[PDB]
RNA sequence: ACCCACUCCCGACCCGGGGAGGUAGUGACGAAAAAUAACAAUACAGGACUCUUUCGAGGCCCUGUAAUUGGAAUGAGUCCACUUUAAAUCCUUUAACGAGGAUCCAUUGGAGGGCAAGUCUGGUGCCAGCAGCCGCGGUAAUUCCAGCUCCAAUAGCGUAUAUUAAAGUUGCUGCAGUUAAAAAGCUCGUAGUUGGAUCUCUCUCGGCCGAAGCGUUUACUUUGAAAAAAUUAGAGUGUUCAAAGCAGGCCGCCUGGAUACCGCAGCUAGGAAUAAUGGAAUAGGACCGCGGUUCUAUUUUGUUGGUUUUCGGAACUGAGGCCAUGAUUAAGAGGGACGGCCGGGGGCAUUCGUAUUGCGCCGCUAGAGGUGAAAUUCUUGGACCGGCGCAAGACGGACCAGAGCGAAAGCAUUUGCCAAGAAUGUUUUCAUUAAUCAAGAACGAAAGUCGGAGGUUCGAAGACGAUCAGAUACCGUCGUAGUUCCGACCAUAAACGAUGCCGACCGGCGAUGCGGCGGCGUUAUUCCCAUGACCCGCCGGGCAGCUUCCGGGAAACCAAAGUCUUUGGGUUCCGGGGGGAGUAUGGUUGCAAAGCUGAAACUUAAAGGAAUUGACGGAAGGGCACCACC
């Protein structure tokens, strides 16, 4: 059965971007998905998206700009401390000039640079570059 | 897909977006409640009550009109089945297959289907035990299966 | 595929050790039959008494006679065929004399032409074979 | 393909799609107002009715169950509600 | 071997003792530093640099045969004396002696490739030998035995063995399972693992704070505390440098002997995203006041005393008011209903069809059978053939399809009964009930094993006849077990899609089976709506097909075998060079045959997969020739 809706959303947007499409629809949606899409927003990788309210679970129509190389999930959602963040970004990111690791800390959902700024660790969700 | 069959079908009801009662529906919540009560006295499960109300009396969702689901309505006033209707129907099916089997001993498809039905019955019974609908000592027995139904 | 859940550590570890048992080198090193069957008993070298000089046929593509010796290890009495490396070196060995034997180079596996031979003579009568071959020392009397 | 607006689906292809596969799922059924040949007064009927709907004010059978949409009795007229 | 001189310990002790310990001896375990020459002049292979016109000139700079010269500098040694030390030795310091083959003489491994450096010379001649591997050697050996030369490291360098990296060849990161080794025959199912949306601190005490709870509990994250030294990282510090050490610096002073790190578990205080968990649905509810029931601590009160109440505290409680009184959604999750269907799905009974074999009768009959050719074989005690009937068992042709059904094995004459089932339809119902599965279960082709019944055909074995050099076979004749049914075992197949199951995304096209939704127009009918048969579309679940630069792959090929170094959706089984070997042994199941589990010794440099060229073929097609034919 379907588990970890975030993985399905990220796979759908990744496959749509590999195919060159300008919009992708993701279903089901979630608050975790929306926060991940917003952190992807603030760095210019995705573009504007819109939530459709079906009374069961919303859908998301995501506009796509060709700037997205990869976006994926890391399951299981392992706990990451400040010390191990360097190892995680060395493993996942393609460079130190660009790319982001997304994590849930008690401060919210954000990229690894903001987590370094706020001096908080958490649980890894995924990555995009 | 199906729990006990290879098939993976997509066939179900699609409730509409609007949760408001239609204007043409002149029935009140109390009228729907009394209709439900007398239908239960006639000896129908909540499923049949919903089908009859939808087909003849023009109500789409009883929960939509009365703000409450059918089984909760029946249990609230008192006349509700001792064990849940889906479990009852599963037990009835198992009893029927067993009755067919005891005379047709050579049937091997019936034995397999019976085992599948018993597995479904056990899963449902354990779920209902965890939700305290059934007493913890409640167990499925082939000898008393016909007695239960 | 492999299990990936957060609580799967025991499954992963048990599977890894069970499958580790299917590795040739790991099973050889950890089962204990190889060490028991090893004539050297896990030692790098051994000492033996020369039983007889023997000539072993080289394997088919090349024709030669490899000069070896049958030795009886002192520490366990096992009998072994050991290769005497250089030429004329068989003339440095006599019957019923002390010889220090080492491995041949591949962990108890036969080397090159010589079939079923995994030991080579290093010392004869407490003087090195290389010293005798190069004239640095002579055979004690 | 490529640049196809998923936000603003066209009504024709939205009806073309499966009921559960639309932007928002909308059932294909409806409620009908059925008038008997002789009885002056109407009855509310489900389009995909699974029961033999009897006239509440008579003995006439209004519709017969089928695989999909229920079959109205010959002569019994009907109008779509809403 | 020497000594309690240092570090410390013991005793009654400032005093004695200590093979603890220290100091030497042996010591290529290992680590640090570091000689085996430097320079000048010649002479030049000489070279660059330089003008000139080639020589030449260019005498600026570099290198080297330099058994050419030349003086300078030294420590390895020998050895006084100090210094060192408990006494010494060593090191350091200093006299004297101490270098031209500066003979005061560097070795260990190599020179085909891997891998740096000779297809130079002599010897051997598949011998001797080398060779970790591929290989070299059979009279011209780049590989052996040597000479010369060369190169790698160098006071060190080979060899054997354990182990680490190489090994993404154990794969958590991060491997594989169609054909290379590999997915259980199929389904159910306990444990395990994983699991869809959803919800933005105050009332009392003490001096506005300090206190008190408890907000359901955590996991997680950050902080704080507690955590031996040595080692590791690291700050300072010229041991002559360095490995070290914890010392040292200034003209009595000055200054170190830091800091970090220390999983896990246990303490501590912030955060509240994520992830579990609970809070009212027999109201076994919250809050306000009420009233009650009971027991009880003290107020009473200069005091005594007297005293039961009051107050306070509880538990047990009954009527009230109030809560906007309390149930999120109904998943392109899953059960269960309901409706019309649908299908070689299964069981029981029943029915039909020829054919085969045999029997009875009738006709004419000399052959009939078998084969490449025959023989074995049945035949005037009528064989074969033709006709009419009877019987016994087996089997359901053509229709029959890259069609349907079933979990898989598997499933096809008619009809009836029985219980099943997927998909479709659905504004029904429950409300997470789910996915995959150690243990444990059901089924499981054929063959085979025990009992019965039946035994037509076919037919292992067997007996013959042929063929062949031989035939214990291929061909033929007969023919036992079996093949058939019932009841018990067996649980194995190339049980195959040689491709686990669940879920999402990613191209087209035409068909096809089932269900539903539409639409002209033809047919059953003759007119009525129907409902069937076609025709044109749509949706959903299936068996598939074609196509495609989706993308993958060693490729064949795959729309999954794609969405993989841009490596993580969940989860089961399982592989790790080829043999030995699915063998031995132990266990377990079985009447048995056998099933399941399942090694090691030893052996070996390949075995293997896809694909390309040839060669070959007793495979298929063409074409040619009087050294073919007609
Ligand atoms: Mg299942
Ligand atoms: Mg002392
Ligand atoms: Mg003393
Ligand atoms: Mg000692
Ligand atoms: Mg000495
Ligand atoms: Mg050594
Ligand atoms: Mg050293
Ligand atoms: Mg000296
Ligand atoms: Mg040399
Ligand atoms: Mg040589
Ligand atoms: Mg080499
Ligand atoms: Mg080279
Ligand atoms: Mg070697
Ligand atoms: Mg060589
Ligand atoms: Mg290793
Ligand atoms: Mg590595
Ligand atoms: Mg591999
Ligand atoms: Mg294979
Ligand atoms: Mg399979
Ligand atoms: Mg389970
Ligand atoms: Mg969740
Ligand atoms: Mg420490
Ligand atoms: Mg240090
Ligand atoms: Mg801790
Ligand atoms: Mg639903
Ligand atoms: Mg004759
Ligand atoms: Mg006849
Ligand atoms: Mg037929
Ligand atoms: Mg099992
Ligand atoms: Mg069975
Ligand atoms: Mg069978
Ligand atoms: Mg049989
Ligand atoms: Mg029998
Ligand atoms: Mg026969
Ligand atoms: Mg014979
Ligand atoms: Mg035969
Ligand atoms: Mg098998
Ligand atoms: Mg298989
Ligand atoms: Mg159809
Ligand atoms: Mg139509
Ligand atoms: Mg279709
Ligand atoms: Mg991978
Ligand atoms: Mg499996
Ligand atoms: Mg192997
Ligand atoms: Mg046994
Ligand atoms: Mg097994
Ligand atoms: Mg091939």
């Amino acid at each position: 059965v379907r588990m970890n809706v975030l993985a399905d959303a990220l796979k759908s947007i990744n496959n749509a971007e590999k195919r060159g499409k300008r919009q992708v629809l993701i279903r089901p949606c979630s608050k975790v998905i929306v926060r991940f899409l917003t952190v992807m927003m603030k760095h210019g990788y995705i573009g504007e998206f819109e939530i459709i309210d079906d009374h069961r679970a919303g859908k998301i129509v995501v506009n796509l700009t060709g700037r997205l190389n990869k976006c994926g999930v890391i399951s299981p959602r392992f706990d990451v401390q400040l010390k191990d963040l360097e190892k995680w970004q060395n493993n996942l990111l393609p460079s130190r000039q660009f790319g982001f690791i997304v994590l849930t800390t008690s401060a919210g959902i954000m990229d690894h640079e903001e987590a370094r700024r706020k001096h908080t660790g958490g649980k890894i969700l995924g990555f995009f570059f | 897909g199906r729990m006990h069959a290879p098939g993976k079908g997509l066939s179900q009801s699609a409730l509409p977006y609007r949760r408001s009662v239609p204007t043409w529906l002149k029935l009140t919540s109390d009228d729907v409640k009394e209709q439900i009560y007398k239908l239960a006295k006639k000896g129908l499960t909540p499923s049949q009550i919903g089908v009859i109300l939808r087909d003849s009396h023009g109500v789409a969702q009883v929960r939509f009109v009365t703000g409450n689901k059918i089984l909760r309505i029946l249990k609230s006033k008192g006349l509700a089945p001792d064990l849940p209707e889906d479990l009852y129907h599963l037990i009835k099916k198992a009893v029927a297959v067993r009755k067919h089997l005891e005379r047709n001993r050579k049937d091997k498809d019936a034995k397999f289907r019976l085992i599948l039905i018993e597995s479904r019955i056990h899963r449902l019974a354990r779920y209902y035990k965890t939700k305290r609908v059934l007493p913890p000592n409640w167990k499925y027995e082939s000898s008393t299966a016909s007695a239960l139904v | 595929g492999k299990c990936r859940g957060l609580r799967t550590a025991r499954k992963l570890r048990s599977h890894r050790r069970d499958q580790k048992w299917h590795d040739k080198q790991y099973k050889k090193a950890h089962l204990g039959t190889a060490l028991k069957a090893n004539p050297f008993g896990g030692a790098s070298h051994a000492k033996g008494i020369v039983l007889e000089k023997v000539g072993v046929e080289a394997k088919q593509p090349n024709s030669a006679i490899r000069k070896c010796v049958r030795v009886q290890l002192i520490k366990n009495g096992k009998k072994i065929t050991a290769f005497v490396p250089n030429d004329g070196c068989l003339n440095f060995i006599e019957e019923n004399d002390e010889v220090l034997v080492a491995g041949f180079g591949r962990k108890g596996h036969a080397v090159g032409d010589i079939p079923g031979v995994r030991f080579k003579v290093v010392k004869v009568a407490n003087v090195s074979l290389l010293a005798l071959y190069k004239g640095k020392k002579e055979r004690p009397r | 393909p490529l640049a196809k607006d998923l936000l603003h689906p066209s009504p024709e292809e939205e009806k073309r799609k499966h009921k559960k596969k639309r932007l928002v799922q909308s059932p294909n059924s409806y409620f009908m107002d059925v008038k008997c040949p002789g009885c002056y007064k109407i009855t509310t009927v489900f389009s995909h009715a699974q029961t033999v709907v009897l006239c509440v004010g008579c003995s006439t059978v209004l519709c017969q169950p089928t695989g999909g949409k229920a079959r109205l009795t010959e002569g019994c007229s009907f109008r779509r509600k809403q």
